[PDB]
RNA sequence: UGAUUCAUGAUAACUCGACGGAUCGCACGGCCGCCGGCGACGCAUCAUUCAAAUUUCUGCCCUAUCAACUUUCGAUGGUAGGAUAGGGGCCUACCAUGGUGGUGACGGGUGACGGAGAAUUAGGGUUCGAUUCCGGAGAGGGAGCCUGAGAAACGGCUACCACAUCCAAGGAAGGCAGCAGGCGCGCAAAUUACCCAAUCCUGACACGGGGAGGUAGUGACAAUAAAUAACAAUACCGGGGUCUGGUAAUUGGAAUGAGUACAAUCUAAAUCCCUUAACGAGGAUCCAUUGGAGGGCAAGUCUGGUGCCAGCAGCCGCGGUAAUUCCAGCUCCAAUAGCGUAAUUUAAGUUGUUGCAGUUAAAAAGCUCGUAGUUGGACCUUGGGCCGCGACCC
RNA sequence: UACCUGGUUGAUCCUGCCAGUAGUCAUAUGCUUGUCUCAAAGAUUAAGCCAUGCAUGUGCAAGUAUGAACCAAUGAACUGUGAAACUGCGAAUGGCUCAUUAAAUCAGUUAUAGUUUGUUUGAUGGUAUACUCGGAUAACCGUAGUAAUUCUAGAGCU
């Protein structure tokens, strides 16, 4: 190619979007923004496929051009805006607030949150280093730069950001024993506590996580997001509570529900 | 005979200021209930003051007859509908007029006028 | 690109390797006559379905009884075989799935069950009755005779409400005859 | 940071610096002229995102009747530069003589774009992979560029080669391997239709545009479901007088969709489907075909014709006067809205790794040595108990 | 379904191939063809040649109106709606094809501590007549040239 791609073929769209195969030749190509294209949930999908507010592309445009949707406290009119993990989606007309979390099957789920709980997001620190003028600055995986961060904050940390004031109100150090959520790979959406961190020089670092029921899983450092200090996450979790179920137990639940 | 109306998948879409639902029509002894008759019945059912705020579409009679399914929108007011509704549905409901144009003729005229510069473009 | 190109389709039957074997021809004709089939392909597709089910059951029998895939997929297969009336209650093992024959599948057709329910005088009369839209399963009329009837739907096979044999008005032949009279 | 003379600070200077807002909308209030909100557009830096470029390892068909290849003029490496967005013989100058190769280099062939995949498959495998997803490459063949963040762009330019268009002969204009359509080539492939309603992209943009894409048309590529009858009575044949079965262009009423069509529904508008008034079956002419009837291989040693002719025949064979095989009629058989005919898989344990052969069927080199390759004798912490399938102890 | 059958002999058992038997999201062709759903479709030969038409343009309250433009109002810079044109952005995506290309493309897996990146998101920005500078130019207007082309010259504005 002689430049950037503008189109996303529907077959080549992320599989967690759960787009259907015959809905068209194309999928919404996510715009550049805070989250990666392959790891985000675009606004058009949230509005039409998930919340059912809109029925068409044009209806999503109509809703967004009314300035009805705020992402993390700010009005977005781009339909392909890449909304991502832990983002607050608020509609200050119906009075509903949503935190974009992962279910245990790797798919973004709009989790309803309280009005007070929609006043902060959780960000993962990507790096800490000196900017111009020798001023220390923090950057996250959701594209934010924060200057003069707390010196106790290091890379891979989780900071609590107040959307109203745009400051770090609290932070969590990436340590063994902190409850985490996996945001990438086959364990996406799984919640557990870190048991040990296995480091290997020159290559990716492996984190060993054990969930509440005792199942153990391992994932790379880049796919781990701390959500609480200790065994108590700072945000509310979806109904699964991050506890992945085997297909046999899912069938048990379905059989019990049908029997009732 | 007795046409019974049943609204399912109902939601109040305040962003677009309308009610949207799946409309299930049960018409034993009838071929299918026309969209106008469904509009009047829905206006009676939902106490719609202006029945031009009701739009029903995508109707499908099942195999073996006797019942049909479609989708229905009821706008809170006529200005909401004229702003959010697609033009072809308004034309269906009589709220708009179909402008008869040929896309190919527009294309040819556009090319011919692109060959010209100035205010003389309109006279070409 | 055309989006319609992504719709899947597949074949439902195979032809025999030996076309002119007396024994196979006699057995196929016996089944076809017993169940009023329109051609050999209707029996061949039932054999194809039985072949796929049998292959699945055999593949889980060649795995450990604790293999979580055999517990899960064998349970699903047994549920599907009990759902369509192909297996009894005592037959609650994957071994009995391997013992199923095309007769068991042909016995669950809407044609066979309409004939055995007393609604039709013969298997062929059952076939025409279904194709004439006189038969409904539940509230849904079914004009497809290869319809596989579930056990929960067996007791709801009934004459259509729009059919002259199910409380509906007389057909065009009768009405024309009375108009002549 | 695994790792940096790293991030970053300070200092000395340097640069004829396209930087550091002479821009626009709405609202317009507070203090005595001054202050004042919400936005839009734009400049620069870092980070992020969208990506590219380059790059590590491993992996590709046939061919040795291709065994040497590369290095003047870059081949392999080194030093210093130049160039580039940046590493690098990428290029230059100098220097050294390297680099690859039977573990097949180099060369040749490919009716070779690669992959995801596809067909067939007990397992192993064989063959295919132009085509809708990912990657690459090209826009008649080469080459060179401008603009631009991004192009060595071709529905952009410049030139040459090859074709070729209009001309008033002075000039001028070109690139369907986009959509449709047309010549040609061929065994071989559709409409010069409608539309942005869906999907999505793009622009100053909620609005325009989109032969992307969708809708209809053609379409037995391929695939799915599924009619062409069912029942009863007489008569017959029966079988098990009675009971029960199969037969008749017999005789009867039932049933129904193919079709036609109000209408509604469908639809961007139409159309098809689904639904449905009225109509719509008796030789229900509302008429099923394609191949066969010696064997392989299901079905005739029936009838007429021909007479080693004509012809059939995948193979074995048939045909010379009694043709179960040709040409026909009748009957029967297979599949059936399908079936016949003209590369590849299976069959093939007839390529064999699983798994074939080599006394005489094809096949052990005349014999020995011998490098690479392939293959290589035995031997080294065992017991034991305890707690409790983990652990412990001796 | 992990399958064989005819054919060398007077007869036999073999080896062995020929032929048959099944499939092909495999092409063509022949005959036939009522209904429903689904759906490939000038790749193979010629990456051969193309008549004609279309396939890329684009405007918000928010860059620039004095159309000799339209509606509405009727001593005021600019009402509004605005064609045209300048400016900005896009046209490097998509679509098509498979000719070239055999460690090359490509696949999985790395790397940039070896770089560029309009845009999005976040943060950042201090030492260089001002109650706001200058000259042009398009649209417009009217003199043209040429057989001719979004071929083209000169004049007057802003
Ligand atoms: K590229
Ligand atoms: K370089
Ligand atoms: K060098
Ligand atoms: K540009
Ligand atoms: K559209
Ligand atoms: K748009
Ligand atoms: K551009
Ligand atoms: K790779
Ligand atoms: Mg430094
Ligand atoms: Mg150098
Ligand atoms: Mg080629
Ligand atoms: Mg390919
Ligand atoms: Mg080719
Ligand atoms: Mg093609
Ligand atoms: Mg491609
Ligand atoms: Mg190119
Ligand atoms: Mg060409
Ligand atoms: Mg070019
Ligand atoms: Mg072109
Ligand atoms: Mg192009
Ligand atoms: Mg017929
Ligand atoms: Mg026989
Ligand atoms: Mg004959
Ligand atoms: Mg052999
Ligand atoms: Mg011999
Ligand atoms: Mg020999
Ligand atoms: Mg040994
Ligand atoms: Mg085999
Ligand atoms: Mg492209």
């Amino acid at each position: 190619a002689r430049g950037l791609k503008k189109h996303l073929k529907r077959l080549n769209a992320p599989s967690h979007w759960m787009l259907d195969k015959l809905g068209g030749a194309f999928a919404p190509k996510p715009s550049s923004g805070p989250h990666k294209a392959r790891e985000c949930l675009p606004l058009i999908l949230i509005l039409r496929n998930r919340l059912k507010y809109a029925l068409t592309y044009r209806e999503v445009q109509s809703i967004l051009m009314q300035r009805h949707i705020m992402v993390d406290g700010k009005v977005r009119t781009d339909k392909t805006y890449p909304a991502g993990f832990m983002d607050i989606i608020s509609i200050p007309k119906t009075g509903e607030n949503y935190r974009l979390l992962y279910d245990t099957k790797g798919r973004f789920r709009l989790h309803s949150v309280r009005d007070e709980d929609a006043k902060f997001k959780l960000c993962k620190v990507r790096s800490v280093q000196f900017g111009q003028k020798g001023i220390p600055y923090l950057n996250t995986y959701d594209g934010r730069t924060i200057r003069y961060p707390d010196p106790l904050i290091k890379a891979n940390d989780t900071i609590k950001l107040d959307l109203e004031t745009n400051k770090i109100v609290d932070f969590i150090k990436f340590d063994v024993g902190n409850v985490v959520m996996v945001t990438g790979g086959r364990n996406t959406g799984r919640v557990g506590v870190i048991k040990n961190r296995e480091k290997h020089k020159g290559t990716f670092e492996t984190i060993h996580v054990e969930d509440a029921q005792g199942h153990q899983f391992a994932t790379r450092l880049g796919n781990v997001f701390t959500i609480g200090k200790g065994t108590k996450p700072w945000v509310s979790l979806p109904k699964g509570k991050g506890i992945k179920l085997t297909i046999i137990e899912e069938q048990r639940k379905r059989d019990a529900a049908a029997q009732a | 005979t007795a046409v019974t109306l049943r609204t399912r998948k109902f939601m109040t879409n305040r962003l677009l200021a309308r009610k949207q639902f799946v409309l299930e029509v049960i018409h034993p002894g009838r071929a299918n209930v026309s969209k106008a008759e469904l509009k009047e019945r829905l206006a009676k059912v939902y106490e719609v003051k202006d029945p031009n705020c009701i739009f029903v579409f995508k109707f499908r009679t099942h195999f073996g007859g006797g019942k049909s399914s479609g989708f229905g929108l009821i706008y809170d007011n006529l200005e909401s509908a004229k702003k959010f509704e697609p033009k072809y549905r308004l034309i269906r409901n009589g709220l708009a007029t179909k402008v008869e144009k040929s896309r190919k003729q527009i294309k040819e005229r556009k090319n011919r006028t692109k060959k010209i510069r100035g205010v003389k473009k309109t006279k070409a | 690109v055309h989006v319609n190109f992504y719709r899947n389709y597949g074949k439902t039957f195979k032809k025999p390797r030996r076309p002119y074997e007396k024994e196979r021809l006699d057995a196929e004709l016996k089944l076809v006559g017993e169940y009023g089939l329109r051609c050999k392909r209707e029996l061949w597709r039932v054999q194809y379905a039985l072949s796929r089910i049998r292959n699945a059951a055999r593949h889980l029998l060649t795995l450990d009884e604790k293999n979580p895939r055999r517990i899960f997929e064998g349970a699903a297969l047994l549920r599907r075989m009990n759902r369509y009336g192909l297996l009894a209650e005592g037959q609650d093992k994957l071994d009995y799935v391997l013992a199923l024959t095309a007769e068991n599948f042909l016995a669950r057709r809407l044609q066979t069950l309409v004939f055995k329910a007393g609604m039709a005088k013969s298997i062929h009369h059952a076939r025409v009755l279904i194709r004439q839209r006189h038969i409904r399963v539940g509230r849904q009329i079914v004009n497809v005779p290869s319809f596989m009837v579930r056990v929960e739907s067996e007791k709801h096979i009934d004459f259509s409400l729009t059919s002259p044999f199910g409380g509906g008005p007389a057909g065009r032949v009768k009405r024309k005859n009375q108009k002549k009279a």
